[PDB]
């Protein structure tokens, strides 16, 4: 039973910064990497950014990338990505999704996803 | 940023008869570094295939993946009930990763 | 006549743990109670020799491994360990004959800047044997589909830089560490204490 739990949703005021995070439970989290997305209700995916945790190398979109700081905590096995500026149409579901990785190897694709996060602003 | 073109937008077809998904992409993309995923409405997306051709674990053999560089074809032998949801494409190769606008299958 | 254990101790500039120097050690006298009553040291830990009979012992051979390891990666050059360094940078046999000697080099290689020169490996295939030296830049197959010489998903460079600031705690300061291996053999014991 490999999963990825994160946290429930949040209601936030324009301006202030989001944090959301995703703790991984029965696998090896350190070979995985992470990937964050969002999607606005009714419309497409939106790919925010992903991040290895083991090497803590952190890719970003070019729209966002000034924006957001994906971190991950790997004592916890926990990654983290912060929102700042939370601008009106920011409102969307994040979702979190990392490859099944056995320690000597990983799945081909991003088989585990979260089980998505509403924020408002 | 690799734009991916997206058609049919949507799709009206009766279950059991075959159906073609297109995923276009602005430039070559490798064949490994791909992926697809079904988006039931109010859900999660689930990866169903990867590297084009290969078939995830859990997934029926109904559904077939066709390869080629500039050209991705997702393909349903027979279409069931629970099998209507919007189809996304995603490419690993080169960043960002972009996501395509989604065909959503009806009847 | 004397052992040239001061150049290995006092190296302006040590080697990254991936790379770690082998120096053999022969054809001299070697002088253990310098090293051993010193006040710089913060490790002094023995095995499977007693600390004191260093001198009266005489060993075909002394190999000084000298790496860069993190604070709270001290703990793991011991036989009988795991972790990120004891399986892909720097293995121990379970039979080893020695002592590992650490100190607190906080003030030499930290910078304000950021120290990224240091690096160890995090990605290997399999765990290292006993003194195995690993040098390959080789991409890391993380699945079971060719990277071919190109990095992103799946495809990770191995090494992975340390980053060390002065600001740091002491859990992850840089620690200078010297291993002196005991290899005894069929030969005669050139190597003998005062
Ligand atoms: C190998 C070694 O420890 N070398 C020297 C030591 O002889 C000296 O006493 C100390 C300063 O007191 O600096 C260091």
């Amino acid at each position: 039973q490999v999963q990825l739990v994160q946290s429930g949703p949040e209601v936030k005021k324009p301006g202030t910064s989001v944090k959301v995070s995703c703790k991984a439970s029965g696998f090896t989290f350190s070979s995985s990497a992470v990937q964050w997305v969002r999607q606005a209700r009714g419309q497409r995916l939106e790919w925010i950014g992903w991040i290895v945790v083991g090497s803590g190398n952190a890719n970003y979109a070019p729209r966002f990338q000034e924006r957001v700081t994906i971190t991950r905590d790997m004592s916890t096995n926990t990654a983290y990505m912060e929102l700042s500026s939370l601008r009106s149409e920011d409102t969307a579901v994040y979702y979190c999704a990392a490859p099944n990785c056995s320690r000597t190897l990983c799945y081909d694709g991003f088989n585990m996803w979260g089980q998505g996060t509403m924020v408002t602003v | 940023e690799i734009v991916l073109t997206q058609s049919p937008g949507s799709l009206s077809l009766s279950p059991g008869e075959r159906a073609t998904l297109s995923c276009r992409a602005s430039q070559s993309v490798r064949s490994s570094y791909l992926g697809w995923y079904q988006q039931k409405p109010g859900q999660a997306p689930r990866l169903l295939i990867y590297g084009a051709s290969s078939r995830a674990t859990g997934i029926p053999d109904r559904f077939s993946g066709s390869g080629s560089e500039t050209d991705f074809t997702l393909t349903i032998s027979r279409l069931e009930p629970e099998d209507f949801a919007v189809y996304y494409c995603q490419q690993y190769d080169s960043s960002p990763w972009t996501f395509g606008q989604g065909t959503k299958v009806e009847i | 006549n004397l052992c040239p254990f001061g150049e290995v101790f006092n190296a302006t500039r040590f080697a990254s743990v991936y790379a770690w120097n082998r120096k053999r050690i022969s054809n001299c006298v070697a002088d253990y109670s310098v090293l051993y009553n010193s006040a710089s040291f913060s490790t002094f830990k023995c095995y499977g020799v007693s600390p004191t009979k260093l001198n009266d012992l005489c060993f075909t051979n002394v190999y000084a491994d000298s790496f860069v390891i993190r604070g709270d990666e001290v703990r793991q050059i011991a036989p009988g360990q795991t972790g990120k360094i004891a399986d892909y940078n720097y293995k121990l046999p379970d039979d080893f004959t020695g002592c590992v000697i650490a100190w607190n080099s906080n003030n030499l290689d930290s910078k304000v800047g950021g120290n990224y020169n240091y690096l160890y490996r995090l990605f290997r295939k399999s765990n290292l044997k006993p003194f195995e030296r690993d040098i390959s830049t080789e991409i890391y197959q993380a699945g079971s589909t060719p990277c071919n010489g190109v990095e992103g998903f799946n495809c990770y460079f191995p090494l992975q830089s340390y980053g060390f600031q002065p600001t740091n705690g002491v859990g992850y300061q840089p620690y200078r560490v010297v291993v002196l291996s005991f290899e005894l053999l069929h030969a005669p014991a050139t190597v003998c204490g005062p």
